[PDB]
C-alpha cells in the first residue's frame, strides 16, 4: 500500500521540474515509514 | 486448519457447493445471506 | 423529505461563497453515481420517466 | 418537486466554475459532460415554461 | 502457479445471461470496419455452430495506474486492479471506447460501446474492479475472475441490457459481470499457433489449397 | 457377573498441528474469514432446512 501511495505522488510530482517544499516532507515521512518497515522485515528473516 | 482451500463436491452427483449469485432487489432488501446451492460448474470462490 | 435535507447538506458542503469546491464536489457527484437510487426514480435510466 | 430542485441545484453547484473550462482541465469537462447527460436540456426549458 | 494477465495478451471479454432457465455466454465483438458498435457473439452452441472470434478478440496494450494516465493524457506488464487499460481489436486495430451516443430507448443515461480510431483521450480508457470481495485493489488479476470495467470519461459500467428482448452492450450505471479469457500470451518464432490466417501448399509452394473464384458455378463451395 | 465381549475400535491417536481430522466440530469460511456456512437461526420459516 505504500510504495502505491509513493507511486501515485511520483507521477502526480512527476511533470513539475522542482517539487515543493510540503511535498520533500511527505515524501521523508514515507520514506521513514518505509524504512522502518524494511528494517521489521529484514529482522523477521535474519537469523536466517 | 486455516490454510487449505477446499471446494465440497456431492459425490454422487458430483455438483459443487456454491452460491445462487443473489437476484437483484436483494441488494434493495440490504440482506446480505447468500442461499447455498449444489450446481455443475459453481464459481471460482467456492473454496472454503 | 428526507432526500432533500441530504441534499441542502451536500450543498452547503460543496458550495462556498459562491464558488463551488471541486474537492468535495467531485466525490459527491461519483457517490451519486454509484447509488443512483438518490437521483429518484425518475433519472433511473433503465424503466424511468 | 423540492426534492428535484434540490437535486438539481446541487448540481449545478457541482458544476465546474468556468475559467478551469477555458483551462481545460480534464476532470472539469467530465464532471460537465456527467451533469449534461444526467440532466437534459429540454426537460430545463420545459419545467422553466 | 496461477496464470496471470498481463500486457500484450490477447483476450476475449465474455458475459453471462440466463435465458430461458439455459445460460449463454457471449463474448463483445465488433467489425470495426463499417459498424463501430460492439454486439454480442454467443459462445455456447459452439459444437454446433462454430462462432466469429476473431471480431471478438481483443489486445492488452498498457496498463496503467490513474496518475500515470492523467500524466500521459496532459503530455510486459502484469495487469492490477484498479488501473487503467487499453484494448485493441486485433482486426480492425481500433481502440475499445464509450461513445457520446446513445441508441437504447430503454435507458436515457446509457452510452453506446463501440470502437475508435485511435487511442487518444480518456474514453478509450477502463478501469477494472474486482467483482467479489476476497479480491481487492491492488491485487494481480488472474485468469477465470469475474471483473467490472469502468470508462474514464463517463464512469459508467460495461453493462449487459436485456431490456429489449434482445441482447445488448451498453455503457450504465448499472454493472455487469465480465471476463477476461485468454487466447494468446507469447508466441515463439514460427510454431503455428491458433486463430491465424494462412495458406496450405501441397509440396515445394508451387500450388496451394484453395475454392473456386467468384461466380462460379460450383458457388465456391 | 456374566460376561460380554467389547472391542476397543480406535478413533484416533495422535494429530499433528492443523492437519485436520475428522469427528470434529468446525466452521467453514468462504474467503478471508468475512461470511461462514450456516443455517436459519431458530423460529425461522425456513424450518432451518
Amino acid at each position: 500500500r505504500l510504495q502505491e501511495s509513493i507511486s501515485d505522488f511520483y507521477w502526480y510530482y512527476s511533470g513539475k521540474d522542482v517539487i515543493e517544499e510540503q511535498g520533500k516532507r511527505n515524501f521523508s515521512k514515507a520514506m521513514s515509514v518505509a524504512k522502518q518497515v524494511f528494517n521489521s522485515l529484514t529482522e523477521y528473516i535474519q537469523g536466517p | 486448519y486455516g490454510e487449505s482451500l477446499c471446494f465440497v463436491q456431492h459425490v454422487a452427483s458430483g455438483l459443487w457447493l456454491t452460491y445462487a449469485a443473489p437476484d437483484p432487489k436483494a441488494l434493495r432488501l440490504g440482506v446480505l445471506k447468500k442461499k447455498a446451492i449444489l450446481h455443475q460448474e459453481g464459481h471460482m470462490d467456492d473454496a472454503l | 423529505c428526507g432526500g432533500e435535507r441530504y441534499l441542502d447538506f451536500l450543498r452547503f458542503a460543496v458550495f462556498v461563497n459562491g464558488e463551488s469546491v471541486e474537492e468535495n464536489a467531485n466525490v459527491v457527484v461519483r457517490l451519486l453515481i454509484r447509488k443512483p437510487e438518490c437521483f429518484g426514480p425518475a433519472l433511473r435510466g433503465e424503466g424511468g420517466s | 418537486m423540492s426534492f428535484y430542485a434540490a437535486l438539481i441545484d446541487l448540481l449545478g453547484r457541482c458544476a465546474p466554475e468556468m475559467h478551469l473550462i477555458q483551462a481545460g482541465k480534464g476532470e472539469a469537462l467530465r464532471i460537465r459532460a456527467i451533469l449534461r447527460s444526467l440532466v437534459p436540456l429540454d426537460d430545463l426549458v420545459g419545467i422553466i415554461s | 502457479e496461477v496464470q496471470f494477465l498481463r500486457t500484450d495478451d490477447e483476450v476475449v471479454l465474455q458475459c453471462s445471461a440466463t435465458v430461458l432457465k439455459e445460460q449463454l455466454k457471449l463474448c463483445l465483438a465488433a467489425e470495426g470496419f463499417g459498424n463501430r458498435l460492439c454486439f454480442l457473439e454467443p459462445t455456447s452452441n459452439a459444437q454446433n455452430v462454430p462462432p466469429d472470434l476473431a471480431i471478438c478478440c481483443f489486445t492488452l496494450e498498457q496498463s496503467l495506474s490513474v496518475r500515470a494516465l492523467q500524466e500521459m493524457l496532459a503530455n510486459h506488464r502484469t495487469l492490477l486492479y484498479g488501473h487503467a487499460i487499453l484494448l485493441r481489436h486485433a482486426h480492425s486495430r481500433m481502440y475499445l471506447s464509450c461513445l457520446t451516443t446513445s441508441r437504447s430507448m430503454t435507458d436515457k443515461l446509457a452510452f453506446d460501446v463501440g470502437l475508435q480510431e485511435d487511442a487518444t483521450g480518456e474514453a478509450c480508457w477502463w478501469t477494472m474492479h474486482p467483482a467479489s470481495k476476497q479480491r481487492s485493489e491492488g491485487e494481480k488479476v488472474r485468469v477465470g475472475d469475474d471483473l467490472i470495467l469502468v470508462s474514464v470519461s463517463s464512469e459508467r459500467y460495461l453493462h449487459l441490457s436485456t431490456a429489449s428482448g434482445e441482447l445488448q452492450v451498453d455503457a450504465s450505471f448499472m454493472q455487469t459481470l465480465w471476463n477476461m479469457n485468454p487466447i494468446c500470451s507469447c508466441c515463439e518464432e514460427g510454431y503455428v499457433t491458433g486463430g491465424h490466417v494462412l495458406r496450405l501448399f501441397h509440396g515445394h509452394m508451387d500450388e496451394c489449397l484453395t475454392i473456386s473464384a467468384a461466380d462460379s458455378d460450383d458457388q465456391r463451395r
